[PDB]
């Protein structure tokens, strides 16, 4: 992703 | 007439084929490999890349990236190779001549749709494109117009309640627990038995174990006590080199994490309790219909017994009178592709495509505006 | 604007579609005083006007001076009843009305008499059109075909019989035709059905190519079939029947050969049972099949294959009795032993357990693996019926091949003349997917007809000097676009077959939403959601949506075909299949594609046309009923053709024939041996302007009514001179009486 | 008409009186006019007679004085030639066609009248020189 997770 | 293409960017597989077929004409892991060692033999062949079944065959020599993580495309440069390989090698088709249909998880970052379009029109020059919610396509796949679809991929799990062909977007839940996190947990617990799997090529060796020998406990505490009480659960497996490895209760302990993400250390509840808490968000009128039409979808729901474990569990949350039914067609891994094949061949849909002309006028923002 | 005392006019009536009057007050400008034997009849925001008795009975319906439905119906009535003439022409179209008694007319010496002569030279007869076909094929290597069209029982098959007999006697020098006629019992037995209005209606379209050598001797004939009504096999509206062969077979169950076929009575089997009407009056099917079996025996199909055919049809009847128990919303099954599957598997020699599985489940196989699913009881029932329809349609396409093997000849076919027998445009008091297909094929055929007639008139005018623009034509393409094109009625019908849950109720809503006020030609019946109304070229037709989808749907599960193809008991069952994307295609798209295979065959060819119309419903010999015949003649597009011709310059006179008839108008002042320039001078006196006539090279063309104008002024001059002559004769004769008395 | 004409016409009229009352029937008035050189149409004859009804036409008798205004009213070749040239160009006319038209069109005559007027004017082919026949019937 961009925040709460690695992607 | 020119038939549309139907393509599904899973995390774990690419599935592609021609609309109107009842199965994909290509499936292969959406995996990109690069050589890491030194090339000793001058005059041997040389490649900067392998894709799919190639990167599978040689994997001992390669580092394997997935360009997709939790359904977000994490680098485009490899993804564009995966699409290029899909159209030119797997389907052997010019994309200039066929509409294309592309498939996406419900919440994922809105920038993803813009880039995923921009590459279809700039790189492949596709005539026409559309992007469709995986759970919607699962309904077309399973012959229904009302249901709640639980869909779980290699990279994402999500629920989407749909009633009478209206989707119900306030009631939509997304847990990114998936095949890959079941793999990584499987590695961590396998370490307990004195095996370690350390590398990308080796992680797929784990995954083949997960696919062959995992199953879901119909009571967790019963079978856990049983395996301690006797080894009848225990089964064993041959690594590529011929080493045997042997696995007990531990093969169910991974499927149980879907029902207790406390093992992985997630906050949120198992997918039964998300499914229920999704239905509760729905209007009380509809719920009697969503309880009957529970549809399993995607490969992470292929584990033997997940259907019964779901039914026995959600039948404990739901009020005693309601009829609870769970619907698990044995092709469900394909079903998102099948339902996309059905959708792409409807005549009403032909008005829906994003045209190259209208993208060229409107710019990639069009994909949010038109598509849903 | 002519009406006088002693004018005559046609008026509408409830009982005969038109009735004549004489007008007995001179009209000038609001109501007319008419005698019949009195009425005053209203004018409204003019009445039709009637041809002088010299015209009525004239041998070409375009010869008349006033063209309209009353005059046409009158001419056909008087020719049929009074002169016992069954044949009449309109424009190029021959129009044929079945005498429904035998007649002398078809004998050999008439066949010989017609040969060699043009369509103006002789009174109309079917031989005259066949002789036109033969004469065009003699001018041009271009193939010719003959198209025979009308309501069921109007006499299409008999008109084909005679049209082929013409070639057989004139060309033939020795035995194709005796084989062709021996083919009729077989193709009727497999291909004819009993329908609400009459029995023995042909549910397909049949094309015979008579082949010629390079001296136009008949070498051999090739038969093609199109547009088969496959849906009738498994479904039947009330008081109809499926194809005769099934009843003949059931009626024959007592015979010892059939005894192994374990047949019932004809209302036992679920396919034959549905219509509720086993028996046709005055046909004993048990002694029909003796005919059809002899037809096979003569036409070269062995007793081995005949017993194969009946073994397959008994297989289908036994297949239909298979009944499925449910287990589930999503699973069904077959009870522990089910007798109509036990018998069926013995008849076609396959494993009961394998059919039990593959009937019940279906298989789907990807790049990697094979998956086997239960299916709901409704899908299993649709699959069973799609299988029965596929077995039937392949047995049909096989019997037509083993016929052609008897009818081909190895010599090269230099050219062919083709004869086509096809159901006519048809409108009923319920309409259903079959009628929608029939009316779509008729819309196509009369597009080809309109374009052909418009071409032939563009050719004729350019044989003259005259500008084309006066010509125009009825283009019916927007109805074909409504029926056939994408987002058309058939396309949205297949879409409901694709869509996850589909019903005629939900279909019709799509129809309305898309067409209802987007298109001039699609309409909703004011007081139903369930039906829709199409403005077909002839007349508005109302189609009910209910049970389109069940009729629309075929999909054969490939593994069900494979279980049959694995059979080894007898040789015919493998042979039928032996010879996918095809298997998916719905009935409404196999019909489309077979209609293209037809229209591309005809569009390679030059058409000639025969229209059949049926005088009366009740089988009364050689009477006539107005109320049907007007509907038939609208269904034939004859009325539209006539109205178009009346808009143009319908009448033709050759300068010689005009001068000869109208010399009475002229004077010795005004005759000069160059006939054309004399008539050019005279006509401008008599009729004001070219706006009413054109000078051709060899003919004069008139707008409607100028012929009646000529006959009016001629008859006036004729009476004026006649009475002058009588008056003068009596003057001198009375002077003779004055001499008689005074002497 | 002068006194001499009136006297000759009255004498002729009285010669046609077959009942002795000095009168003829209305239906004979036209015949007398034609015998006296008039050529009225049947319509003209009925008009000068006053379009009489059947009963008075068949039984009502009128003397000369009432007849005279009618004769006056009636009194107050190239057309004949063109009329015959309609049905012709060798100067002949078929006997059959003239017979048919005279017995079936116009003021239809009896077969005996047509035979009588045509008698002696047709040749072996059955053709009449119509200029001579016209002069003959106008004499
Ligand atoms: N038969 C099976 N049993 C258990 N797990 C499976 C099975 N097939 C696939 N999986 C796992 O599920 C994931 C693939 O699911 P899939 O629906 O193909 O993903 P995607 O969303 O990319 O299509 C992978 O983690 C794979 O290991
Ligand atoms: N020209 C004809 N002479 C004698 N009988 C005729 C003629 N035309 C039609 N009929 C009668 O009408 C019947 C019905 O017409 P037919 O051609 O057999 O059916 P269809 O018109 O459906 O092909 C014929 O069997 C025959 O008895
Ligand atoms: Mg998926
Ligand atoms: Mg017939």
């Amino acid at each position: 992703w961009x925040a709460x997770c690695p992607a | 007439e020119t038939t549309a293409l139907v393509c599904d960017n899973g995390s774990g597989l690419v599935k592609a084929g021609f609309a109107g077929d009842d199965a994909p004409r290509a499936v292969f892991p959406s995996i990109v490999g690069r050589p890491r060692h030194q090339g000793v033999m001058v005059g041997m062949g040389q490649k900067d890349s392998y894709v799919g079944d190639e990167a599978q065959s040689k994997r001992g020599i390669l580092t394997l990236k997935y360009p997709i993580e939790h359904g977000i495309i994490t680098n485009w440069d490899d993804m564009e190779k995966i699409w290029h390989h899909t159209f030119y090698n797997e389907l052997r088709v010019a994309p200039e001549e066929h509409p294309t249909l592309l498939t996406e998880a419900p919440l994922n970052p809105k920038a993803n749709r813009e880039k995923m379009t921009q590459i279809m029109f700039e790189t492949f020059n596709v005539p026409a494109m559309y992007v469709a919610i995986q759970a919607v396509l699962s309904l077309y796949a399973s012959g229904r117009t009302t249901g709640i679809v639980l869909d779980s991929g290699d990279g994402v799990t999500h629920n989407v309640p749909i009633y009478e062909g209206y989707a119900l977007p306030h009631a939509i839940m997304r847990l990114d627990l998936a095949g890959r996190d079941l793999t990584d947990y499987l590695m961590k617990i396998l370490t307990e038995r004195g095996y370690s799997f350390v590398t990308t090529a080796e992680r797929e060796i784990v995954r083949d174990i997960k696919e062959k020998l995992c199953y879901v406990a119909l009571d967790f505490e019963n079978e856990m006590a049983t395996a301690a009480s006797s080894s009848s659960l225990e089964k064993s497996y041959e690594l590529p080199d011929g080493q045997v490895i042997t696995i007990g209760n531990e093969r169910f302990r991974c499927p149980e994490t879907l029902f207790q993400p406390s093992f992985i250390g997630m906050e949120s509840a198992g997918i039964h309790e998300t499914t229920y808490n999704s239905i509760m968000k729905c209007d009380i009128d509809i719920r009697k219909d969503l309880y009957a039409n529970n549809v399993m979808s995607g490969g992470t729901t292929m584990y033997p017994g997940i259907a019964d474990r779901m039914q026995k569990e959600i039948t404990a949350l739901a009020p005693s009178t309601m009829k609870i039914k769970i619907i698990a067609p044995p092709e469900r891994k394909y079903s998102v592709w099948i339902g996309g094949s059905i959708l792409a061949s409807l005549s009403t849909f032909q008005q829906m495509w994003i045209t190259k002309q209208e993208y060229d006028e409107a710019g990639p923002s069009i994909v949010h505006r038109k598509c849903f | 604007e002519l009406y006088t005392k002693y004018a005559r006019v046609w008026i509408p009536d409830p009982e005969e579609v038109w009735k004549s009057a004489e007008l007995l007050k001179d009209y000038k400008p609001k109501v007319l005083q008419l005698r019949l034997k009195d009425l005053e009849y209203c004018l409204d925001p003019l009445p039709p006007l009637r041809n002088p008795d010299i015209l009525v009975g004239e041998n070409d319906l375009t010869a008349l001076s006033y063209l309209h439905e009353p005059a046409v119906l009158h001419n056909l009535k008087v020719r049929f009843i009074d002169s016992k003439l069954i044949y009449t022409y309109c424009g190029i179209v021959l129009v044929a009305i079945n005498p429904y008694e035998q007649l002398p007319i078809y004998g050999e010496d008439i066949i010989n008499a017609y040969s060699g002569q043009n369509m103006g030279d002789m009174d109309p007869h079917i031989f005259a059109v066949a002789e036109e076909a033969y004469k065009q094929m003699a001018r041009d290597e271009r193939n010719q075909s003959i198209i025979v069209s009308g309501e069921s029982g109007a006499g299409k098959t008999v008109s084909a019989k005679y049209a082929m007999r013409y070639f057989a006697t004139v060309s033939g020098s020795a035995n194709v035709e005796e084989k062709v006629l021996a083919s009729n019992p077989i193709m009727e037995s497999i291909g004819n059905a009993k329908t609400t209005r009459n029995d023995n209606s042909s549910r397909f379209g049949k094309y015979i190519e008579i082949g010629f050598d390079k001296r136009y001797r008949i070498i051999g004939a090739n038969m093609r079939t199109y547009l088969l009504e496959k849906s009738r096999v498994v479904f039947q509206a009330e008081e109809e029947r499926n194809y005769h062969i099934f009843y003949q077979l059931c009626a024959s169950a007592a015979l010892p050969e059939f005894k192994t076929l374990r047949l019932g009575n004809a209302n036992y089997f679920h396919y034959t049972k549905q219509g509720g009407s086993p028996v046709i009056d005055g046909i004993d099917d048990a002694k029909e099949m003796v005919n059809t079996r002899q037809a096979c025996t003569l036409l070269g199909i062995s007793d081995s294959y005949q017993m194969g055919i009946f073994r397959i049809l008994a297989g289908i009847l036994h297949l239909g009795n298979v009944e499925f128990a449910s287990r589930d919303s999503d699973s069904c099954a077959i009870p522990p032993k089910h007798d109509p599957l036990t018998i069926f598997c013995d008849l076609m020699g396959v494993d009961y357990e394998e059919m039990a599985h593959w009937l019940c489940h279906r298989k789907l196989a990807t790049a990697t693996e094979t998956y086997i699913k239960p299916i709901s009881k409704l899908h299993a029932i649709n699959a069973r019926d799609a299988l029965a329809k596929h077995i039937y349609a392949n047995l049909f396409n096989w019997i037509v091949d083993h016929v052609n093997k008897a009818l081909h000849s190895t010599v090269k076919q230099h050219s062919f003349i083709g004869v086509l027998d096809i159901y006519g445009f048809e409108t009923f008091e319920i309409n259903s997917f079959e009628q929608f297909c029939i009316n779509y094929a008729n819309e196509k055929l009369q597009q080809q007809f309109n374009m052909h007639v418009f071409k032939l008139e563009q050719e004729e005018y350019m044989k003259e000097q005259i500008p084309w623009t006066l010509i125009d034509f009825y283009d019916n393409q927007p109805c074909i676009n409504l029926i056939e094109a994408k987002m058309g009625v058939l396309d949205l019908l297949d879409e409901e077959c694709k869509m996850p849950k589909g019903s005629d109720d939900t279909w019709a809503q799509k129809l309305y939403n898309t067409h209802l006020n987007k298109c001039a030609l699609f309409e909703k019946p004011r007081l139903s959601n369930k039906a829709f109304i199409i403005k077909h070229f002839a007349d508005k037709v109302e189609y009910q949506c209910e049970g389109f989808l069940e009729k629309n749907k075929d999909t054969v599960y490939e593994e069900q075909i494979k279980v049959l193809k694995s059979s080894k008991k007898f040789k015919l069952l493998p042979e039928l299949f032996q010879d996918s994307k095809e298997h998916k295609k719905t009935v409404g798209h196999q019909f489309r594609n077979s209609l293209h295979l037809l229209m591309e065959t005809l569009n390679a060819t030059t058409p000639h046309y025969v229209r059949c119309i049926k005088p009366n419903d009740f089988k009364f010999p050689f009477t006539f009923d107005e109320k049907r015949a007007v509907q038939q003649l609208r269904a034939c597009g004859v009325l539209e053709t006539i109205r178009i011709s009346a808009a143009g310059f319908p009448s033709r006179w050759t300068y010689q024939e005009f001068f000869s008839r109208y010399r009475v108008l002229m004077k010795q002042k005004d005759v000069l041996s160059d006939r054309k320039q004399t008539c050019k001078n005279v006509l401008e006196k008599l009729i004001l302007d070219k706006d009413k006539y054109q000078f051709g090279k060899t003919k004069i063309f008139f707008r409607a009514g100028q012929v009646a104008y000529l006959e009016k002024i001629r008859a006036d001059k004729l009476r004026a001179a006649c009475i002058r002559i009588q008056k003068t004769i009596r003057g001198w004769l009375m002077r003779k009486k004055y001499m008689r008395m005074r002497r | 008409f002068n006194k001499d004409q009136l006297e000759e016409f009255k004498e002729a009229f009285e010669l046609f009186d077959r009942v002795g009352d000095g009168k003829i029937l209305y239906s004979q008035c036209g015949d007398v006019m034609r015998a006296l050189g008039q050529n009225p149409t049947n319509a003209e004859v009925l008009k000068v007679l006053g379009n009489p009804k059947s009963d008075e036409l068949k039984s009502r008798r009128v003397d000369f004085e009432t007849f005279l205004p009618m004769l006056q009213a009636v009194a107050k070749y190239e057309d004949y030639l063109e009329g015959f040239r309609v049905f012709d160009g060798n100067g002949k006319v078929m006997g059959a066609e003239l017979r048919h038209v005279l017995t079936t069109l116009g003021e239809k005559m009896t077969e005996e009248e047509v035979e009588t007027v045509l008698a002696g004017h047709e040749d072996s082919n059955g053709c009449i020189n119509y200029e001579a026949f016209l002069k003959h019937i106008l004499s």
